């Protein structure tokens, strides 16, 4: 669980740095 | 000592869980056994 | 046990305008002046016309007695004797019995845990279902026992062990528990109850004559049903020309029963 | 005011412009006003909890925030009422809709609006009084059972601008109106109160009195103090409503709440179905215990919030009457669905899992909530004492008590009437297994015993010693027959059959057992423990001589004795006055004495 | 009234990550919007949006997104959630799990729009269950009798035969005959030849009139089963809860909608919680079952019976545990009894219909009917207890009361439990028949049974 | 004595700080005022539960039971906070409390309180059932510090003896008594039934003992060898010939 937790979490950071890179 | 030490799986799980079923079995075919000697000694002794 | 400094406070300076309200209330003319003195303390901060802000200013700063466990002790003291003579409404007590009663609280340990407060409860609870009480044989039995407690209570104090106040309290709580169907048991008592008592006129002014008539009527009515023959239904019938509840007039009614029970 | 939706995913609603919002307050979402909490803020952003199905919220829908946390409409019109967890009033949400359904998005208000209830203001207050939290500022009328003492709200204080006269006002009237540092409060006779604050108090004190339950081995053997927390196995085969249906019938508290934690549909609706039906006599009238009590019913499939709040709510409703001086019982039907409940949010907010995947923090949302139990000076100026009693019950799977709710929950109650199927199977009724069952209040309630009942506690301690004795003379009667033990022990294994028999066992359902005052019950206990210690000396004191007493000698010269023993459960406080009972119990004791003097 | 606005047509695909197809630009999105995709080639998907945020619509396709592209691929969005087109005419039908017919009837002509999702029946409004539904099995309706809006799981195990005792209750199931019940047989996860089981079996043995049969295949889209069941008592709340019917409900594997909530859990990108399950599966299987029960002021009510095929034969797994934790009560199939050919190889003695005390008895039933079980189910104890006696110490150690509860139990397996496919008994028969074998033994040692009932029943 | 009080409903967080003040002050108090302090911290399951707490919170790695992968740390922190310092009179006890949680002594609070500690002592239920009040069970116990704060100025010379030879006939009392629960006591020899007799006298006198009865450990001894006594003088195998010659038979 805590495995998959952080792995969710970086995933929602790159999201967010990816969308934060089109400005 | 204290534990069988198989080692944690689902496997485990179910293995242990069998092996519980298999001594709860056991005790309890070998209560009857113990029943039925311990009657029937009794009685042998009055006689 | 704890609380937010400014919900103490506001706790503090509420505690003292309650003590205020309630020493005005149970004495409207400063008749009551032992007690008064040992409230001067508080009462000065309600009496001065403060705003909320400037007595709790003031309970912030030390001036205001500020110790809640003592103003919940003091406070409790005065409601009890409150309730006492709010309880005793139809009956006012002599100014020398509510200082004594005082006096007694203020020595005792602790109110909640007093026989005191007990029967000022058991007092209540009667009291508190005659406010709204139906016409019906129980509410006027209630009714008139209920003012002779208040009587007693108004001569004799809570703390002293009068044996009638102790057993009113028995009788009354029993009757008042005593189911609503269970006219004998309701009947019974209440003759019990006069039969028991010294005075051969218990009720005797304690009461509005209409309520007097009520319980001599209410008596009478359930006596009749046990007559077979009409000269003696007859004969209680003229026993309701009295008006006040009397042991006499019990006996009689008894005596016309008991003579229909030899006439059959 | 209200923010917009920006996303949705599964409960979760993510909205904007919520830049004034706070973490735990209260939204409407969408056009249909679903209720949720606030679970973030990132800005101007919120992220909301949404406890209703969110299908059709779109981006763009109004967010309606309400300016305060999860909180408990307070006041008038309690009593009677049915609550989902979340505090919206089933009776109403019924009685409006004509549905079978709860509509998404209810927005009935808890207390019913447009009751004119009956109101007399507190005749000590005048404008310019002064005024603390906590203080009674008038009464309403509301059942006649609970006088409802209307209080000022913890947090408000001042000086009475206005208090209303004497009349019919509704929740929403301006009952009162309160100045402090020169602003204005408009008050009302509905309160808000937030569900996860305690309600402060002047102290809470220790408890010191019994809550009792009118049942013999719940009140003789684990006492539950008023104020006292306690839990018991609720599980179908125990037989359960023995103990919340003579609480409810009986009990010494003046008001009741249940809370359905979240309960199977079907059982949910038994509670549903059966309280208004039940009575209580009050001063020799009979009245429906709807009368003095709140249901929180919560079916499986009501909100997850609704099931983790319901016991919240119900704990803040029961300190609301606590605050007005009344003793509650709250009962908590299954602290393990509730605990579910819990799991399943944190499960939601993605939270990390500790013991059998329950939250960390399931340890201090049982703890927390058991402390607010208790006896308390109340706030505010009339000294009025009142408690909470919470009867917590639980339901260990295959009666496992390391289930991490159940044994949380065992170590923080103080007494546990360990209900058992074997007992329950065999009609043992009330069915509370004796070894596995406890109570800690034994030494608190010393002071009571002493005053009221001062031989009590010996003949509680000695019950509690014959009754093991049994269990260890079962061994030896198992190994080598009754026939085998020593005299002494013969007659203890008699005694133990008295009190497991006739003593601890109590059917309800008889006009006789419906309820058992504790007078009674001690006065059994006394004769019963009377003739152990009779018996006992004249065995003893027969012990080495020629002619030796023994239980046989006992039941063929006084077997009279051992039948009243028994028949004393039939006397009844509706037909028999106390002066009765206690001369019969008394008449047994002086036969007995004669009995035994007989024989030695 | 309704949407009297057009729907919007986007080509504007962002992209697609395995089920999922991400739509941008989209105008105020609804969470559970249907949509209808369409490919290059010009072939329907449908679809229903699994999030939004903003100006982004997050599709999960029902097919596979194989096709789809960032340019000719067009997604038409219904502006609503799906609604179930209810009607009294889907008894006797057959429908796939997104509710099409495949029984080459018609679409359904609705006489509602209801929404999948349901919402709570008042708790206020529930009404206790208080008579019986025969199920038409003894091992059931003698033992373990289900009251009308009772739920109740039959536990069972992969390779038991739980599908054709569930269509046998399907066949079988009715009121107690001392005209308005109803089956909804929602079968999820149900491979080819299994469906096709069902729908001929109910079809063929005159079933149909009193049945609403959705079948969701084991290859059919994940979500669709998990519409299924939500569709299933969308129509039977319609039935029960509109037009006054008795409604029993079958759902066929519950751990095939485990398994299928699973995927949608993992669409979300969602973090697994116990056993790789979500946590909130107590909320939705919740929501799921407690779509059951009478109501105040109505006849109609919903009964239950969710079939579950127990993980690794493991009671402890959270579908069993979850499902014992909503419902009153469970009964179990047998690997045991089903090894020794008993059909149907219900065990009796860890079920338990938690509700049989109010389904049961005089005006209900009959007078005996707690009696006779309870009675039957001591013997049938007491007889395994004795038969496990016997293959310790030997016959010659059996008392003659032993080979009576021996011989009953022999019996009881082959009288009472076993019934086959197409036998139907009635709780009356099954009654006569608990009486046979109970007439094995002397009057005085059917001890639960009371002397008035022993008086006007133990005489055959 | 000082108190902090952080009741069961006050804020959680709270936990955290709550020995830490107390510390700070025990430090104040030994090491500024040369005070002879001894610190009680009490459920330190609740300390670890606030740990959990804010663990899963902030996300940290979790280690065994979901605690925070530093347990060990921050229990340090905590616990560390003891002994003498050089040129102080000062000094700082610790006795800590803990819960158990289901009586595992392998869970993380016990096991790495265990780690840290100077040994521990035990409270059990097969002592507290049969109403041994105060029910230490001195099998699992040890205190590190007892292999120097014993002997000549400190307590009697004994002491040390006295200690492993009771230590011996418990834990082979407990093992008859594991043999009897499944051959019987008709198997056990004389030399195993005065072994199983020494841990009913044991119990009943030793670490039985009344709520405000105080005994010294001189007494204490006396005691010990009053039980020791039960068995012939040449069974006493942790005991020295000279020890024995000096206070067995008195």
């Amino acid at each position: 669980f805590y495995r998959l937790k952080k792995i969710q979490e970086k995933k929602k950071i790159i999201k967010e740095k990816s969308e934060k890179d089109l400005e | 000592k204290d534990r069988i030490e198989i080692f944690p799986s689902r496997m485990a799980q179910t293995i242990m869980k069998a092996r519980l079923k298999g001594a709860q079995t056991g005790r309890n075919l070998l209560k009857k056994k113990s029943d039925a000697l311990t009657l029937r000694f009794r009685q042998i002794l009055k006689k | 046990g704890g609380l937010t400094s400014e919900q103490y406070h506001s706790q503090v300076v509420g505690k003292i305008g309650y003590i205020a309200r309630c020493m005005q209330t149970i004495d409207p003319e400063n008749n009551l002046k032992k007690i008064r003195e040992d409230y001067q303390d508080v009462l000065i901060w309600a009496e001065k016309n403060y705003r909320f802000e400037e007595i709790l200013e003031a309970s912030k700063s030390g001036k205001c007695p500020n110790d809640l466990d003592a103003l919940s002790r003091r406070s409790l003291i005065l409601q009890e004797l409150l309730r006492l003579v709010s309880s005793i409404s139809p009956f006012k007590m002599k100014l020398d019995l509510i200082e004594s009663q005082y006096e007694k609280m203020k020595q005792h340990v602790n109110l909640w845990k007093s026989d005191y407060h007990v029967k000022l409860n058991q007092l209540n609870q009667l009291t508190d279902y005659l406010k709204n009480a139906a016409p019906t044989p129980k509410n006027n039995f209630l009714r008139a026992m209920t003012s002779v407690l208040q009587m007693q209570i108004a001569q004799y104090g809570i703390t002293e062990d009068n044996e009638g106040i102790n057993q009113l309290f028995k009788l009354g709580l029993h009757l008042l528990a005593m189911a609503n169907e269970k006219i004998d048991e309701q009947y019974h008592l209440f003759k019990g109850y006069v039969k028991d008592q010294p005075e051969e006129s218990p009720f005797e002014g304690i009461l509005p004559a209409e309520d007097q008539k009520i319980l001599v009527k209410t008596m009478i009515d359930y006596a009749m049903p046990k007559l077979s023959s009409k000269v003696l239904q007859d004969k209680l019938s003229a026993l309701s020309s009295s008006d006040v509840l009397t042991k006499t007039l019990l006996d009689s009614i008894d005596r016309i029963v008991k003579e229909n029970e030899k006439l059959n | 005011t209200f923010g917009y939706v920006h996303g949705v995913s599964g409960p979760v609603v993510t909205a904007c412009d919520m830049a004034g919002a706070a973490m735990y307050e209260l939204v409407r979402v969408g056009h249909s006003e679903l209720v949720g909490e606030i679970i973030r803020l990132e800005g101007d952003m919120a992220t909301i909890q949404v406890y209703e199905e969110t299908s059709g919220v779109s981006v763009g829908d109004p967010v309606l925030r309400t300016g305060k946390p999860l909180s408990v409409e307070l006041g008038p019109g309690i009593m009677g009422a049915i609550f989902d967890g979340i505090q919206r009033p089933l009776s109403d949400i019924s009685s409006q809709t004509q549905s079978i359904y709860i509509p998404r998005g209810v927005n009935v208000s808890a207390l019913s609006r447009d009751i004119k209830w009956e109101f007399i203001p507190s005749k000590n207050l005048r404008v310019g009084s002064h005024i603390t939290g906590g203080d009674i500022y008038g009464i309403v009328n509301e059942n006649s059972l609970i006088k409802h003492k209307i209080m000022l709200p913890p947090r408000s204080r001042g000086s009475v601008t206005y208090i209303a006269p004497p009349g019919n006002y509704d929740a929403s009237d301006v009952v009162l109106e309160l100045e402090f540092e020169g602003v204005k409060e408009k008050l009302s006779m509905v309160q808000v109160w937030p569900v996860r604050q305690v309600r402060p108090v002047t102290e809470k004190l220790p408890a010191n009195h019994p809550l009792l339950t009118g049942q013999r081995v719940l009140d003789a053997l684990f006492p539950c103090v008023q104020g006292g927390t306690t839990a018991i196995p609720g599980a179908f085969g125990c037989g359960k409503t023995v103990i919340s249906q003579s609480l409810s019938k009986y009990s010494n508290s003046d008001v009741i709440i249940y809370v359905g934690c979240g309960e199977r549909g079907n059982e949910m609706s038994e509670v549903l179905r059966d309280f208004p039906e039940l009575t209580m006599e009050v001063d020799g009238k009979v009245e429906s215990i709807m009368k003095r009590t709140a249901l929180v019913a919560n079916t499986s499939n009501m909100p997850v919030a609704a099931r983790e709040a319901s016991i919240y709510t119900g704990i803040t409703l029961s300190e609301y009457f606590r605050d007005m001086g009344y003793h509650v019982s709250m009962m908590a039907d299954s602290t393990s669905r509730w605990a579910e409940a819990l799991r399943e949010i944190s499960g939601r907010l993605a939270e990390m899992p500790a013991d059998s995947g329950y939250p960390a923090y399931l340890g201090a949302r049982l703890a927390s909530f058991y402390e607010r139990a208790g006896r308390v000076k109340c706030l505010g100026n009339p000294e009025r004492e009142g408690s909470v009693s919470i009867v917590g019950a639980v339901s260990p799977p295959g009666g496992d008590f390391s289930d991490p709710v159940t044994s949380a929950t065992l170590g923080i109650v103080q007494v546990f009437w360990g209900l058992d199927k074997k007992l329950a199977q065999r009609k043992h009724f009330p069915s509370v297994n004796w070894l596995i069952s406890y109570s800690k209040y034994m030494r608190a309630l010393d002071e009571y015993y002493d005053k009221h009942f001062t031989e009590f506690v010996p003949l509680r301690t000695k019950a509690k010693e014959i009754l093991q004795e049994e269990e260890d003379l079962a061994e030896i009667v198992q190994l080598v027959g009754k026939a085998s033990l020593a005299e002494t022990d013969k007659i203890t294994l008699e005694v133990a059959k008295l009190i497991k028999d006739d003593f601890l066992q109590q059917n309800g359902y008889t006009p006789y057992d419906r309820f058992c005052p504790f007078y009674k019950t001690v006065g059994m206990l006394s004769n019963m423990i009377s003739f152990y210690d009779m018996a006992r000396r004249a065995v003893e004191t027969t012990a080495q001589s020629d002619n030796k007493i023994t239980w046989s000698i006992i039941r063929e010269h006084m077997g009279e004795i051992l039948y009243k023993l028994s028949s004393m459960k039939f006397k009844d406080p509706v037909k028999d006055g106390e002066a009765k009972i206690k001369a019969d119990y008394a008449q047994l004791l002086e036969d007995m004495q004669n009995a035994f003097r007989s024989l030695e | 009234n309704y949407l009297s606005q057009p729907r919007l047509t986007y080509k504007t695909v962002s992209g697609v990550n395995g089920p999922l197809v991400i739509l941008d630009h989209v105008k105020f999105p609804r969470y559970a919007e249907i949509v209808h995709l369409t490919l290059p080639d010009g072939t329907k998907r449908s679809g229903q949006v699994l999030e939004v945020s903003g100006s982004k619509a997050v599709v999960q396709v029902f097919e596979g997104t194989s096709g789809i592209d960032a340019k000719k691929t067009s997604c038409e969005f219904t502006g609503d959630i799906l609604r179930t087109p209810v009607s009294e005419d889907m008894l006797g039908r057959v429908f796939n799990g997104s509710g099409k017919p495949i029984d080459r009837g018609p679409v359904v002509l609705a006489e509602d729009f209801l929404d999948i999702m349901g919402q709570p029946i008042n708790p206020q409004c529930r009404i206790y269950p208080e008579e019986m539904i025969q199920t038409g099995i003894s091992a059931i309706d003698g033992m373990n009798s289900i009251a009308r809006g009772q739920k109740i799981p039959i536990f069972s195990a992969a390779g038991l035969p739980h599908n054709e005792i569930a269509a046998q209750i399907c066949r079988q199931a009715g009121l107690v005959k001392k005209e308005n019940f109803a089956i909804v047989f929602a079968a999820m996860g149900v491979n080819m030849e299994t469906a096709r089981f069902f729908k001929s079996d109910f079809e063929e043995n005159g079933s149909m009139d009193n049945v609403c049969l959705f079948l969701n295949l084991a290859n059919d889209p994940t979500i669709e089963r998990i519409i299924t069941p939500r569709l299933a008592l969308t129509t039977a709340e319609f039935l029960a809860y509109q037009c006054e019917k008795h409604v029993l409900v079958i759902l066929t594997d519950m751990s095939s909608y485990a398994e299928a909530l699973r995927e949608v859990s993992a669409a979300r990108e969602e973090v697994p919680g116990r056993r790789g399950f979500p946590g909130y599966m107590y909320t939705d299987l919740a929501t799921i079952y407690e779509r059951a029960g009478r109501v105040e002021g109505r006849n109609g009510s919903i009964t239950q019976i969710p079939i579950l095929t127990m993980p690794n034969d493991d009671i402890t797994h959270p579908i069993p545990d979850l499902t014992g934790y909503i419902t009153e009560g469970q009964i179990y199939v047998d690997r045991q009894l089903h090894n020794r050919q008993i059909y149907p190889p219900i065990n009796v003695l860890p079920s338990l219909s938690r509700l049989m005390k109010s389904a049961i008895g005089e005006g209900m039933t009959r007078k005996d009917h707690a009696d006779v079980s309870n009675q039957l189910y001591a013997c049938y104890a007491i007889g395994k207890d004795v038969q496990a006696m016997k293959a310790v110490v030997g016959e010659e150690a059996l008392t003659s009361d032993d080979l009576l509860y021996l011989e009953f139990l022999q019996k009881f397996e082959k009288n009472f439990i076993t019934q086959g496919p197409y036998e139907n008994r009635t709780v009356y028969e099954t009654l006569d028949i608990g009486w046979q074998l109970l007439r094995i033994f002397p009057k005085e040692m059917l001890k639960r049974i009371p002397q008035s009932t022993l008086s006007e029943f133990y005489p055959r």
